[PDB]
């Protein structure tokens, strides 16, 4: 079934699993034509695919001209990333194959169960968790490298950086997800929070900065209050 | 004209020819329906007084043999038999039409309401999904089940209908995932006409036979192939012309024949949105769309 509030904790077991989300596959500019008609214009993106116990990310740049000459995008998009995800799958070793699929959007369950077909032991869940990973192109390293793709390409990362060295998984997840909901609520805030030390860098092989434990910790309270605030600041309370 | 003779009627019970139905009383002398249409299967049927569950019936053929009714005490139920005697039971059936024991079958002559429901269907095919090779004629009631439900218990007693699943390998070509599942073209003509039915006659027999289990005997998982069968030729972008018609025809008289008070139950409304409105075919079921409007506008 869906996963929700109740079987939260199911993500840090020691079935593998993995989260798919498709929001930013089709990226588009909306603009005007000399003749006044509007048009779009796409833009690269990519599939965010998380294992939430480990932190490894599977980021499948999807490159523009993969949209050329296709129509009604935004439904092929769906299926571009069912074979996407299905093609990593069958990539990886069978003791690494996950044991289920969670789609952050319910349209992306057809066409996963489809691609899927081969594979009738793995299970495709939804969720009615309101999941914060549209704001992956939030995180600079990730963008700069979608940008820039010139053709498809996979990269891996680790979107825990280090943290599972001193915090459990949970933790983790929770960190990630405030992060983000922060960086999806007002971008240019969250991003002030993270950066407005000079002296806390970010790692070369690293997304995050440095933070201490202790410095997470007011990072952290930053990002709650920011959260609270806009919050605010739109129903106004 | 042939000829179902009763041996008795020793409970009170409902009984339907095709679809005709009159009720019989508890030892009312009764002794089977004459003047019964050649050329055509039927089917005869049964609801007794005190247990309205389990209706149950029989498809059978006259020219296939010489059937008769006999009330069975000890399972309790009217029990189709076939008499291989000719001479006795054409004798036992010149008496009883002599002593006017018999009702007749009430085909209005403009009526052509038992031909349209049973164009496509055939004894034969009948015995292929009702599995009882001793017999002629084949048993149905409302509690059977379909193979398909079954792989979701007893293999003898089960609808051995034509497995259909959107989402299987048989219905989705490794590469061709989205245009396989967004139009079933593929499906429903390579794999089942081509492959599985061998001509369109015999889809559109099993599909009218599904409808008419459905509307007899309340059977469910009859109503889910009925369906199914609708929506694979609604879903496919691709489909003989010769076909698109025939299935309007078909499909307006069996929903002229539906009662109404049924049709909360018999109609599945997401099948029929996505038929007569969203899907491939939405503009090919004219006769089809204009009943459902004047007859189940809420449906919709
Ligand atoms: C008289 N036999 C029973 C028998 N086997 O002696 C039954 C029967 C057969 C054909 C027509 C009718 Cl209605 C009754």
């Amino acid at each position: 079934g869906a996963m929700n509030s109740s079987n939260y904790a199911e993500l840090f077991n020691n079935d593998i699993k993995l989260f798919v989300d498709d929001t930013n596959v089709y990226r588009v500019t909306v603009h005007k034509t000399f003749e006044g008609n509007v048009a779009t214009k796409a833009i690269n993106g990519c599939i965010f695919t998380l294992n939430p116990k480990t932190g490894h990310l599977f980021l499948k740049i999807i490159h523009t001209s993969v949209w050329a000459g296709q129509k009604r995008l935004s439904q092929l998009a769906k299926w571009k990333t069912a074979e996407e995800v299905s093609a990593l799958v069958r990539s990886l070793p069978k003791e690494e194959q996950p044991k289920q699929i969670i789609v952050t959007r319910k349209a992306m369950l057809d066409p996963l169960e489809v691609h899927m077909l081969d594979f009738p032991n793995i299970a495709i869940r939804p969720t009615e968790l309101r999941l914060p990973f549209s704001a992956a192109m939030s995180i600079d390293k990730l963008s700069d490298v979608v940008m820039k793709a010139t053709e498809p390409q996979m990269v891996l990362f680790n979107i825990y950086d280090d943290w599972l060295d001193r915090i459990s998984s949970y933790t983790a997840f929770s960190r990630l997800t405030l992060l983000l909901r922060a960086l999806k609520t007002n971008e240019e805030s969250a991003k002030m929070i993270l950066l407005s030390d000079p002296t806390i860098t970010i790692k070369s092989y690293h997304l995050w900065p440095s933070f201490t434990d202790e410095q997470w910790i007011t990072i952290e309270s930053q990002m709650r209050d920011l959260i609270l605030t806009e919050y605010g600041r739109k129903y106004n309370v | 004209m042939n000829t179902v003779p009763f041996t008795s009627a020793p409970i009170e019970v409902t009984i339907g020819i095709d679809q005709y139905s009159f009720n019989v009383k508890e030892n009312q002398p009764f002794h089977g329906i004459k003047d019964i249409p050649i050329g055509h299967v039927h089917v005869i049927h049964f609801q007794h007084a005190d247990n309205s569950s389990m209706r149950y019936g029989y498809w059978f053929d006259c020219r296939m043999g010489n059937f008769y009714i006999q009330y069975d005490p000890k399972d309790g139920l009217y029990k189709m038999m076939e008499e291989r005697d000719g001479a006795k039971f054409e004798n036992i059936v010149h008496n009883f039409k002599e002593r006017q024991m018999m009702v007749s079958y009430p085909k209005i002559d403009e009526d052509d309401t038992w031909y349209n429901l049973t164009e496509f269907v055939q004894m034969d095919k009948i015995r292929k999904i009702v599995r009882k090779d001793e017999n002629q004629f084949s048993y149905v009631d409302s509690s059977m089940t379909t193979v398909q439900e079954n792989e979701l218990s007893d293999p003898a007693h089960s609808l051995n209908y034509t497995v259909i699943n959107f989402k299987s390998r048989e219905a989705i070509r490794p590469g061709h995932e989205m245009e396989d599942f967004l139009d079933k073209s593929y499906y429903l003509n390579t794999v089942m006409l081509q492959g599985i039915f061998k001509n369109s006659s015999n889809y559109f027999g099993e599909l009218q036979f599904a409808f008419l289990n459905a509307m007899f005997f309340g059977n469910y998982g009859s109503s889910l192939q009925w369906h199914a069968m609708i929506e694979l030729i609604c879903s496919s972008a691709t489909v003989p012309k010769h076909m698109l018609d025939k299935l309007d025809e078909i499909l307006y008289y069996q929903i002229k024949t539906l009662p109404e008070q049924y049709s909360d139950i018999l109609l599945n409304e997401r099948v029929w949105n996505i038929c007569l409105y969203s899907s491939f075919q939405k503009n090919s079921l004219h006769n089809t769309e204009k009943i459902m409007e004047n007859k189940y506008p809420e449906l919709l």
